[PDB]
């Protein structure tokens, strides 16, 4: 599993989405006290998620220093790329559309007109 | 011709600094025939009138989908560790049999690949 | 109504108009116009003019006898060096 | 009465760091309040 590259990239992306969403909240106008407190409580849960993701991101680099020399070796190697690409030829007949890796995080930390509570915090109640 | 040159040149200065200079110059040399042209009493007076407007216009002549995602993400992981732009762990692969059409900027998915290598490079 | 100075030049892969100060935000504008409507309406009408205008100076026309060679469009193919006050179009 | 009031402070300001506010009050308590923070002349 590409802890060095893929997992840290995904955690960095998820953090960027959380910053964009609570920025979008602080950009929008607020009209009454209930919905102000509701959004401020919602942004608290998003901050709790941000801190936890940032926790995990910081505790994923110890084995990275173990493999960094082998990773930095971009000349002597190449066979592993081929070996993984050959395994990507597994299950060809996977007839499915996949537009969900960034759309689900973006639409998760967003909200739908009838209820100004996002999908993470959708059961939250003041 | 002196008269046309002084007209042309005086008109240029008055064209840049404004007609406020026409008055100054005219009253500063009113007795001097070298500037008689500025008064309507001279025959070239009409010629100069045009020069002013012309120099102002700046036209006159001055004097003289999982598989697709996973291959793009995996190639980006091995591209992002490159020691030089064209010495990648993928440039060797294209020439060694590995058909990958999104390496060329002709394929629309290259623009997403560039973001993924930028992200993996940020993840260094 | 002051005639500016144009600098036509055969390119290959363009007009260079020096324009004195406008002092407004609006860039100089081009339009392709036909010879069909004119103040004198005389015979031989039947070609197109690339017309250039700005409020500071007057309007300038360039005859085009070829049917197609370039695109007389504003956003695609013009540039305005407002600081030095030279106008561009290719 | 305090437990209600402390819960209430954090409850109505959920964007502020609770741990910061608690650690600040604890530090002011130990370094000043227990150490003679009330003096007369």
């Amino acid at each position: 599993m590409e802890t060095i590259l893929e997992q840290q990239r995904r955690y960095h992306e998820e953090k960027e989405r959380l910053m964009d969403v609570m920025a979008k909240e602080m950009l929008t106008k607020k009209s009454t006290l209930r919905d102000q407190i509701n959004s401020d409580h919602r942004t608290r849960a998003m901050q709790d998620r941000y801190m936890e993701v940032s926790g995990n991101l910081r505790d994923l680099y110890d084995d990275k220093d173990g493999l960094r020399k082998e990773e930095l070796n971009a000349i002597s190697g190449p066979n592993e790329f081929a070996e993984f690409y050959n395994r990507l030829k597994q299950i060809k007949e996977f007839h499915r559309k996949h537009p969900n890796e960034i759309c689900v995080p973006m639409s998760v930390e967003f909200e739908e007109l009838l209820k100004a509570r996002e999908n993470p915090s959708e059961e939250a109640q003041n | 011709p002196e008269v046309r040159n002084i007209v042309d040149k005086t008109a240029s200065f008055v064209a840049r600094n404004g007609p406020e200079f026409e008055a100054r110059i005219r009253q500063n040399e009113i007795n001097n025939p070298k500037f008689n042209f500025l008064n309507p009493n001279d025959p070239y007076h009409a010629y100069y009138r045009h020069k002013v407007s012309e120099f102002k216009e700046g036209k006159a002549q001055e004097p003289s989908s999982a598989f697709d995602l996973d291959v793009v993400k995996l190639t980006a992981q091995f591209v992002a560790r490159n020691g030089r732009q064209f010495l990648t762990q993928l440039m060797q692969k294209e020439q060694r049999n590995y058909q990958f059409d999104f390496l060329r900027p002709q394929h629309s998915l290259f623009n997403y690949f560039t973001k993924l290598v930028e992200q993996y490079t940020k993840i260094l | 109504r002051p005639g500016y100075k144009v600098t036509k030049q055969r390119d290959s892969e363009l007009f260079q108009i020096d324009y004195p100060e406008i002092a407004e935000g609006i860039m100089p504008r081009h339009r392709f116009m036909s010879a069909y409507e004119q103040r004198i309406e005389p015979p031989d009408r039947r070609w197109q003019y690339l017309l250039m205008a700005a409020e500071p100076y007057e309007t300038i026309a360039f005859k085009v006898p070829s049917r197609e060679i370039d695109k007389a469009e504003g956003k695609f193919w013009t540039h305005w060096n407002r600081e030095t006050k030279q106008f561009f179009l290719q | 009465l305090l437990e209600y009031l402390q819960d209430y402070t954090d409850r109505v300001k959920p964007l502020q760091d609770q741990n910061e506010l608690f650690g600040k009050i604890q530090a002011e308590f130990e370094k000043k309040w227990e150490n003679g923070t009330f003096p007369g002349w």
